[PDB]
């Protein structure tokens, strides 16, 4: 059972610059200093990506209607991870299969799956006040499935979940790509320092998994936890976090390999006459 | 250089033939470790079976399905379908794995085949004129039969046609045509009939474990279990790695490369070195060693002694006189220094027995 | 029905316009040694 969430402001979609990232392998092919130019399809630099906040000050509950329309990048800045996983499909009403990815206080779940989800999906932390521990609580996603194809768990390990406060302190980087019937997603972790913004520099995004699942995706939806410690839909917490979503077009990029193999560098072949 | 030349006379000089090549021996394949076995054990021998009108359904997929200990067991009875064969199926891969158990009797099995009529034909299961794959039927004596009558097992026998890979787990009464409205009695019979296996039936009635195994295309989630073979380095190789066919020679190499990378591509994108899928170990390739021949003679009106010349070829694998330039066989070597009569180059020259 | 007309099933490669009069048995994988059962089958069957 689920219930929708009330008490969340109405504000205008921000949009902020990313500058020089969005950048991953094209393929599985070493090669240790030279220049490759390859067409794939990548997030263009200094360009517009989506940018959705959560903090208390309202309370900033982001999780709108997002489309898919050929790959996604998807940058989590956070302190204390409250991005918990995403929801991928056509329908999201129980007539057509869907992919849910959920990284939960013990293990990481990966179901190719029909789910009828609901229309706010979201995870739950109670934070005790007798003793300090964080657990998560609530799970509200999905009701029931008959059918069921695919089911991945791994293997169960240990979360803080407590909510520092500060700077953000952690980035997570993903791609995520649906070409020839596999779905590709690729991830990586950096440290920052900085409260707001999308840091600058290089870093390049390397390959995690390759599921072969060949289902349609022209609809992706991303999936919060909320502290507890109101009613069922008033007293809830965001918590400090933010995530910024970009679309991946087909361009040609051009990339130097160093001696250690890792990409260095990219440029692009259409952003402005020097780089062409 | 006769034929190459197209003459029965050679004038003096240096002339490429050939084309001096080292032949791949010992073809070697190898692939990942088969490590993703689902429990194709406990599908097939299990404790215990549904009825044949209520058969389970077994979902397959990303698994590496190995078909040859099934049939070399020998231990099965039933075995024959067409489309596929014994041999080849596990060179072939399938999208999904759809598995169909159940218990029939003796003379049930020859009804349960595409294409064939009959009451359990059309009343419990069909198959597809079309239909992949096929069923394996085995002996159940000790297990399904016991002493004193087993009549855990229903059949459907009277029915109103049913679609094909259907369903149908309810058994409402059957009207034959003043109806009963339910209830038992005249032009109302009971729609299912029981087994009653026995000990003392024959083989035309003992009891038979049948599981129907069929395949679905249309990406490819299981596949054959991918044998490969052992790894030789120094020799001139034919290598498969991962699907990738080449020829050359395994060195070791100093490379490090990264855990998402497989195989390496240097300048001009050719294959340079590769990781074995097996004891995560890069290898460099290098193409084993080959060159031109050149055929030095001092003209036939003159001798037919010739000299052979390999270029680029360390020839101490196959009067050898070894340069940056190759290396030659039939002209003795001399510390002197002469005009220069036949070039063979990078300052070596030779002239006319032979000498270089 | 009419069951005077063969054509081979199972076997072992072919050359073009080679003629095989021979109808030995044809082995999948135990041996029967030239007996009909298991891992061997007659490799000849009629159209009807
Ligand atoms: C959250 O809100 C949505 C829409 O406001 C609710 O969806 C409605 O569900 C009922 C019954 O399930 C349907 O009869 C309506 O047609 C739906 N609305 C629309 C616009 O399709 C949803 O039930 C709410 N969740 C709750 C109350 O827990
Ligand atoms: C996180 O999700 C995993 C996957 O569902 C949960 O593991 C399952 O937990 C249930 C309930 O205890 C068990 O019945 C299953 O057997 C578990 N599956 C496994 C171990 O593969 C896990 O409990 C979840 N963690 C939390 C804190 O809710
Ligand atoms: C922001 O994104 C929009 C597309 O939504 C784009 O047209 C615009 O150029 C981007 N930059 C600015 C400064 O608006
Ligand atoms: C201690 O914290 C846990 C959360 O991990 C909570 O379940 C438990 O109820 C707490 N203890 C008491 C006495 O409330
Ligand atoms: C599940 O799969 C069957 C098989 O075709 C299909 O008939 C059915 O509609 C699917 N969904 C449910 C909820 O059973
Ligand atoms: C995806 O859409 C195409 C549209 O042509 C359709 O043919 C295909 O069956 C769809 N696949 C799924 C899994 O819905
Ligand atoms: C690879 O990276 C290391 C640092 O981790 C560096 O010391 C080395 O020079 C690089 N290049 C190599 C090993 O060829
Ligand atoms: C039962 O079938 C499985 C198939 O996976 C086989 O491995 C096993 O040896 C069989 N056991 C017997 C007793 O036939
Ligand atoms: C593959 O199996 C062999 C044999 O057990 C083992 O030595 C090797 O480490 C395995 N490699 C991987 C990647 O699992
Ligand atoms: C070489 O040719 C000349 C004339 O063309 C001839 O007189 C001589 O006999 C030839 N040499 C030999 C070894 O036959
Ligand atoms: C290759 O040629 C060099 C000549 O400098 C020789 O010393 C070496 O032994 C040759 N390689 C082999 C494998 O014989
Ligand atoms: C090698 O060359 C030296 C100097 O030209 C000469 O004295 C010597 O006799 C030569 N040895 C041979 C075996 O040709």
């Amino acid at each position: 059972q689920c219930v929708n969430l009330t008490t969340r402001t109405q504000l205008p979609p921000a949009y902020t610059n990313s500058f020089t990232r969005g950048v991953y392998y094209p393929d599985k092919v070493f090669r240790s200093s030279v220049l490759h130019s390859t067409q794939d399809l990548f997030l263009p630099f200094f360009s517009n990506v989506t940018w959705f906040h959560a903090i208390h000050v309202t309370k900033r509950f982001d999780n709108p209607v997002l489309p898919f329309n050929d790959g996604v990048y998807f940058a989590s800045t956070e302190k204390s991870n409250i991005i918990r996983g995403w929801i991928f499909g056509t329908t999201l009403d129980s007539k057509t299969q869907s992919l849910l990815i959920v990284n939960n206080a013990t293990n990481v779940v990966i179901k190719v799956c029909e789910f009828q989800f609901c229309n706010d999906p979201f995870l739950g932390v109670y934070y005790h006040k007798n003793n300090k521990s964080w657990m998560e609580s609530e799970f509200r996603v999905y009701s029931s499935a008959n059918n069921c194809t695919f089911e991945y768990v791994s293997q169960p390990f240990l979360m803080d979940l407590e909510g520092k406060q500060g700077n953000f302190k952690n980035l997570r980087e993903f791609v995520f790509k649906n070409i020839d019937g596999y779905f590709k997603i690729y991830s990586k972790h950096t440290p920052i320092n900085l409260v707001r913004d999308l840091p600058q520099g290089f870093s390049a995004l390397e390959p995690l998994v390759d599921l072969p699942i060949g289902i349609n995706i022209t609809r992706f939806q991303t999936l919060l936890a909320l502290h507890r410690s109101g009613d069922s839909s008033s007293g809830w917490t965001a918590g400090a976090a933010a995530y910024y979503v970009g679309y991946l077009q087909p361009r040609t990029f051009l990339l130097k390999y160093n001696e250690n193999g890792t990409i260095t560098d990219a440029v692009d072949c259409a952003l402005d006459p020097l780089s062409e | 250089t006769k034929c190459t030349l197209k003459s029965f006379t050679v004038e003096k000089g240096i002339y490429q033939t050939s084309n001096f090549r080292v032949q791949p021996t010992e073809s070697i394949v190898r692939f990942p470790n088969i490590t993703n076995l689902c429990p194709f054990g406990e599908v097939f021998n299990a404790t215990r079976f549904a009825s044949v009108y209520a058969w389970n359904r077994k979902r397959i997929s990303n698994c590496v399905a190995d078909y040859s200990v099934l049939y070399n067991s020998a231990s099965f009875s039933t075995f024959k379908c067409y489309g596929v064969s014994p041999t080849k199926l596990n060179d072939l891969c399938f999208t999904n794995v759809y598995a169909d158990s159940f218990v029939i009797r003796g003379d049930e099995v020859r009804q349960i085949a595409p294409g064939q009529t009959g009451k359990i034909a059309d009343y419990n299961y069909k198959l597809p004129d079309d239909f992949t794959g096929c069923v394996i039927a085995w002996n159940s004596n000790n297990l399904d039969s016991k002493v004193g009558g087993n009549y855990n097992y229903l059949y459907r026998l009277f029915r109103k046609n049913l679609k094909p890979f259907e369903r149908d787990i309810s058994t409402e009464i059957y009207q034959a045509g003043t109806p009963c409205n339910g209830v038992e009695g005249f032009n109302c019979y009971f729609p299912l009939q029981s087994y009653g296996f026995q000990p003392t039936n024959g083989v035309g009635y003992q009891p038979y474990r049948v599981v129907v195994l069929s395949f679905e295309l249309l990406p490819a989630t299981v596949c054959g279990p991918k044998k490969s073979t052992n790894l030789v380095k120094n020799k001139c190789v034919n290598f498969n790695f991962n699907g990738l066919t080449g020829t050359g020679v395994l060195t070791e190499s100093n490379k490090k490369f990264l855990p998402f990378q497989q195989f390496g591509r240097d300048i001009a994108d050719t294959t340079d070195a590769v990781r074995d899928p097996q004891t995560l170990e890069i290898l460099d390739i290098t193409p084993c060693s080959f060159g031109g021949v050149s055929v030095i003679t001092p003209g036939t009106n003159t001798s037919n002694q010739v000299a052979v010349l390999y270029q680029d070829v360390n020839c101490t694998e196959v009067n050898v006189f070894q340069t940056r330039a190759g290396c030659l066989i039939g002209a003795e070597h001399v510390n002197n220094s002469y005009e220069c009569d036949i070039p063979i180059g990078a300052g070596i020259c030779a002239s006319y027995s032979i000498i270089a």
